[PDB]
């Protein structure tokens, strides 16, 4: 009953509320929905362990200078977004990760890349270019499709899977410290 | 810059006096006015054998400094017959100028399995220590200890 608090970070129209209600209710952009979007408490269960994602779309809250510290000091973990379509999305990805690095005070804050909309014909941004980048980073890069629902879990489960492997790896440090900081004088 | 840096604080650094209590109890087991700080000659202590049947130390060392430091903090190696036997880092922080501080450090003893005998260890353990304000090196000094 671990609660796992996950932040969808992008440029405007990337999709990010289009992943977040496809992660949440299993289908793209529909009926009407007046439901004002901020956080979404979802049960899932990845490899076996049930949890609880505290989902954040960000797409109201980015323009706030207070709750952007918020969002980026209660995360665990962010699905930096861009569209494939949109290479100025794409050149934006730099600027959200060096925020969040800098509120959090951590060089390895888990991170996942998503490159949104692989649905669409006339893409800008090649997936090379987006591996790159990634591979710069040492994190996942993940093609999704809203609309189609394509890489739509793997990028969130994705990312849960490099939280628990910084929570692992912490927990063990812990222990590490405690063994070596004895004396023999 | 940093050169001239280092040598203006050590220059204005001096370590007073140091001691070791048994944690529990409080009592003083070992006090040295020396300088064991100095960089350039090998110091011997001698500390009573006693000290290695505490399950904790504490060790209190007294130094001014005229220069400001943000960070000052400590690095120490223990050698037991020139092998790296422990690694140890202690931090203080923010050093006021032309102040004189006491600062205090716990060190909890290893297992019973783990304790090596007076007999073993004395004349054999090394104690370097360096000196240091953030990245910045200040001065390193050796202590030949003895368990008497
Ligand atoms: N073709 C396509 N369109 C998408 C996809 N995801 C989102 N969109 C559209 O892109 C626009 C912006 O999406 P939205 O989720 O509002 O973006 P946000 O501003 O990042 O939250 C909307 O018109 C969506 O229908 C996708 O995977 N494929
Ligand atoms: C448990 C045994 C200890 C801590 C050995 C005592 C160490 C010294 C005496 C030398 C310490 C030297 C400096 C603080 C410069």
């Amino acid at each position: 009953g671990t609660e796992y608090k996950l932040v969808v970070v992008g440029a405007g129209g990337v999709g990010k509320s289009a992943l977040t209600i496809q992660l949440i209710q299993n289908h793209f952009v529909d009926e009407y929905d007046p439901t004002i979007e901020d956080s979404y408490r979802k049960q899932v269960v990845i490899d076996g362990e049930t949890c609880l994602l505290d989902i954040l779309d960000t797409a109201g809250q980015e323009e706030y200078s207070a709750m952007r510290d918020q969002y980026m000091r209660t995360g665990e973990g962010f699905l930096c977004v861009f569209a494939i379509n949109n290479t100025k999305s794409f050149e934006d990805i730099h600027h959200y990760r060096e925020q969040i690095k800098r509120v959090k005070d951590s060089e390895d804050v888990p991170m996942v890349l998503v490159g949104n909309k692989c649905d669409l014909p006339s893409r800008t941004v090649d997936t090379k270019q987006a591996q790159d980048l990634a591979r710069s980073y040492g994190i996942p890069f993940i093609e999704t499709s809203a609309k189609t629902r394509q890489g739509v879990d793997d990028a969130f489960y994705t990312l849960v899977r490099e939280i628990r492997k910084h929570k692992e790896k912490m927990s063990k440090d812990g222990k590490k410290k405690k063994k070596k900081s004895k004396t023999k004088c | 810059a940093k050169d001239e840096r280092a040598r203006e604080i050590l220059r204005g650094f001096k370590l007073n006096w140091m001691n070791l209590r048994d944690a529990e109890t409080g009592k003083i087991l070992w006090q040295g006015t020396e300088d064991l700080s100095v960089p350039g000659v090998e110091h011997e202590a001698r500390v009573p054998k006693k000290i290695l049947k505490c399950k904790a130390v504490s060790r209190e060392l007294n130094f001014s400094s005229t220069e400001q430091m943000e960070k000052f903090r400590l690095e120490q190696k223990v050698y037991f017959k020139g092998q790296c036997l422990e690694e140890w880092f202690f931090e203080f922080g923010f050093v006021i100028p032309n102040s004189t501080n006491t600062w205090q450090s716990l060190i909890e003893a290893a297992p019973e399995s783990q304790m090596m005998p007076a007999s073993v260890l004395t004349g054999n353990v090394i104690i370097e220590t360096k000196f240091f304000d953030d990245d910045l090196l200040v001065s390193t000094s050796r202590v030949r200890l003895f368990y008497v």
